[PDB]
């Protein structure tokens, strides 16, 4: 884990789990809660700016 | 009823997302090359003292790979345009049922990047088309002169702002895109200020 | 306490100036005589859809211009205090604009180009654009499971899920009504990203309650519903084999025979196109004809008469509003199209057509007009009883295969087509005449194909005699054109109308 720098996770599609009940209690976590703040980036006009509202950063699979 | 028109292109379409005018079109690299192969030979010929064959091979040398000196020669054809912003060109998006599904543009910029191959379109002019980009391949044509750029002004994007449905009342095509629209109800509406009878303590 | 601008002051500032105002509440005094209590950014995003009023110095801003127009000052303080104000949408935005131009328009009296208004309404919107998307780069909406745990977790969403009789009435009426009270209580989901697009409109309920409450009744391909339903929202999820695949079904419905949809409607679209074009041009003016027309007004076609003339009491022109519910039920002298004594052979003038011919950009051919305004309706329509149904009902009658030809005038014709059309999709009454008028021939005895002027004083004919007999310009384009070369009548000297695709048949010759 601390050399790829994730846990790889096995989820079958008849996993046993209720999403929206997992999803709180990550939130109410003080281990499993993402980090959840502002990001910082460079508009059209040349600015480095910060957004105002928290933004949060996850992983895609895109092709 | 119908004809191949010659000095036209076709290439799928992408958005101007930056601060831009309205009715001004980006052109790929590629195309500009091509579909300007007469433009180009006349300003190598007069400025560089090239022969016509030489013109000839040092335009389509260089259709795939960027050069300095052509790249020059697209921004004073652009230039020369005036009073004009670009070289006018009509942009026609299928099935032609509305106005609107052609258009009239400004060519104002050839791409400097060759791994582009799409014609950049203003985000204010894809609802009157109904235009996505999914796959969409639209076809362009250059006016050769002012008689007929004075001619496709009747289908500049402006022609279909006013709606023919309902009088005194502006057509839902001029409405803004959804990602713009969030971002100003998230600033217009937020709470920021106490409440009135507050302010007046 | 209470700082005070005026409207057209605030006009004048540069962008720079204008973005430096403070974040206070303010007053901004307007030229009607009345006050607005608003914030600065609601002042902000108003002043930038004034963009128009700009190039004219003279003309007054009433208050109705300010997005938040029902908060007024007045002395008793009961009237301003707690008023919500305006929703900012891209509706609103566009409707603001569109208040702009028409101000300026009447100010004019009258007198200023609309086409000149329509290129400074889309130059307006451009500024709109170029401002907000620089300055406002800080604001950026976001979404993520952070958000959708704030809906999810209210309680009373929580509970129209729990406790429903799984039926039509208990799912779609009890449990929906329920989530629909929650998401319109303008004090819950504050600062929700979801739910914020939902009250701009961003966002639909329709797709809302499917993900949050029970998905509900899918059908088959054939239509056919089933008799249980989908008891879970698409944010829990669909995990067991009977209702994943009924709901399967949706997709398999959303793909179907378009190709055969397509050729349908655009070989409507063709037939339509080419017959109205024999009426061209709309000429400004008023042509001063004694010849109205008598129609019923009812409810379902009183939005449709918007813009027409009609002579009220005392002898006198008036236009209707869209909002004349005291004259739904009777009978009313209309200025019509088929009264027109305009002197060009196949031109109407501006009032008979109407207030909707100000629209129309300056030498537009006013059939092909309204013949895409009803195939846009209906094609949108049928490609998203079936329209396909209605598309033929309307090809039929007016083609005359309850036929257009069976009726001996137009005035006694046009409220059944515009009841017939208003129906389904929302026609102008201008572009009912337009439609029913390119069917009118002079005398079917003489064999005199021409439009008639004035429209009362003809007949109606089938399309297929008129398209082969009107002009072979216009014949030798739509099919089976070895037919009218057959024809003996081609031969004959005889007044003729023009059609557009004549020059394109000589090749560009006069
Ligand atoms: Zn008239």
């Amino acid at each position: 884990v601390l050399m790829d720098g994730f846990p790889y996770i096995y989820a079958p599609v008849d996993d046993p789990v209720d999403l929206m009940a997992a999803v709180n209690k990550l939130i109410n976590s003080d281990k499993y809660r993402p980090h959840y703040g502002k990001v910082s980036y460079r508009d059209q006009a040349g600015k480095w700016v910060t957004t105002k509202d928290n933004v949060l950063m996850g992983p895609l699979y895109m092709m | 009823f119908g004809a191949r028109l010659n000095a036209t292109a076709r290439a799928v379409i992408t958005s101007i997302s930056d601060p831009h005018d309205y009715d001004e079109l980006h052109i790929p690299w590629g195309v500009g090359c091509q579909l300007l192969k007469y433009h180009l030979t006349n300003k190598l010929k007069a400025k560089f003292n090239m022969t016509t064959r030489e013109a000839f091979s040092f335009v389509y040398e260089n259709v795939l790979q960027y050069n300095q000196i052509i790249a020059d020669l697209f921004k004073e054809l652009i230039a020369e345009a005036a009073p004009y912003k670009g070289m006018g060109c009509t942009f026609h998006r299928n099935p032609t049922l509305q106005r609107g599904s052609t258009q009239q543009f400004f060519i104002t910029k050839v791409k400097d990047d060759i791994n582009d191959n799409s014609i950049s379109m203003s985000v204010l002019c894809l609802k009157a088309p109904n235009a996505d980009f999914d796959g969409d391949q639209l076809n362009l044509t250059l006016m050769p002169d002012v008689y007929l750029t004075k001619a496709t002004e009747r289908i500049a994007p402006h022609t279909w702002v006013l709606s023919i449905d309902e009088p005194h009342e502006i057509s839902g095509n001029l409405e803004l895109q959804g990602p713009v629209v969030e971002t100003i109800i998230n600033w217009a509406h937020e709470k920021y200020l106490p409440p009135l009878e507050e302010w007046l303590k | 306490n209470l700082n005070r601008y005026k409207a057209r002051d605030l006009l004048n500032l540069s962008y720079d100036d204008l973005w430096s105002l403070p974040s206070e509440w303010h007053l901004i005094e307007f030229d009607d005589g009345k006050t607005v209590v608003s914030v600065d950014r609601i002042t902000k995003l108003s002043v930038l859809c004034w963009y128009p009023l700009k190039h004219y110095k003279d003309c007054p801003i009433p208050s109705d211009h300010h997005i938040d127009f029902n908060r007024i000052l007045t002395d008793n303080p009961k009237d301003y205090l707690n008023v919500e104000g305006g929703r900012v949408t891209s509706k609103a935005m566009v409707k603001h604009l569109n208040k702009a131009i028409w101000n300026i328009y009447d100010w004019s009296g009258e007198t200023v180009d609309p086409e000149v208004l329509s290129k400074l309404a889309i130059e307006g919107k451009n500024w709109l654009y170029n401002q907000t998307t620089v300055k406002l780069s800080e604001y950026l909406a976001t979404l993520s499971m952070f958000d959708i745990a704030e809906v999810y977790n209210h309680p009373k969403v929580r509970e129209a899920n729990h406790n429903i009789e799984p039926t039509t009435y208990g799912i779609e009426k009890i449990s929906y009504g329920k989530v629909k009270e929650v998401f319109n209580d303008p004090t819950q989901f504050i600062g929700n990203s979801i739910i914020e697009g939902l009250r701009s409109g961003t966002q639909k309920t329709e797709q809302l309650l499917q993900a949050f409450a029970w998905r509900g009744f899918p059908t088959d391909i054939n239509s056919d519903i089933f008799k249980y339903p989908v008891t879970t929202g698409y944010i829990d999820g669909i995990w067991n084999l009977y209702e994943n695949m009924i709901e399967s079904r949706s997709g398999t419905k959303a793909l179907l025979y378009n190709k055969e949809l397509l050729r349908v409607t655009e070989y409507f679209n063709r037939k339509s196109q080419l017959i109205a074009q024999y009426v061209q041009r709309l000429h400004p003016g008023d042509c001063k004809t004694t010849i109205l027309a008598e129609y019923p007004v009812t409810k379902l076609t009183l939005k449709a008469f918007k813009g027409k003339y009609y002579q009220k009491e005392d002898g006198k022109l008036d236009w209707i509003r869209g909002n004349e519910t005291h004259l739904i039920g009777t009978k009313q002298k209309f200025r019509s199209v088929f009264g027109c004594n305009h002197p060009d052979s196949q031109g109407i003038c501006m009032t008979c057509y109407g207030r909707l011919g100000i629209n129309i950009p300056k030498g537009t051919n006013i059939g092909q007009v309204a013949a895409v305004s009803m195939g846009d309706k209906i094609t949108s329509a049928v490609l998203s009883v079936n329209m396909y149904e209605v598309m033929k009902r309307f090809q039929s009658f007016l083609h005359s295969g309850t036929y257009l030809k069976n009726y001996k005038s137009p005035i006694e014709a046009l409220p059944v087509f515009a009841t017939m059309a208003n129906e389904k999709i929302s026609l102008n009454i201008s572009h009912c005449e337009i439609l029913i008028y390119a069917m009118m021939i002079r005398s079917a005895q003489y064999r005199d194909y021409r439009l008639p002027k004035p429209g009362i004083n003809g007949q109606f004919e089938k399309y297929n005699r008129l398209m082969q007999c009107r002009s072979l310009g216009g014949a030798m384009a739509f099919e089976k054109q070895h037919e009218p070369l057959n024809n003996p009548g081609s031969f004959l000297n005889k007044m003729r109308n023009d059609h557009p695709y004549d020059l394109l048949v000589k090749g560009g010759k006069l």
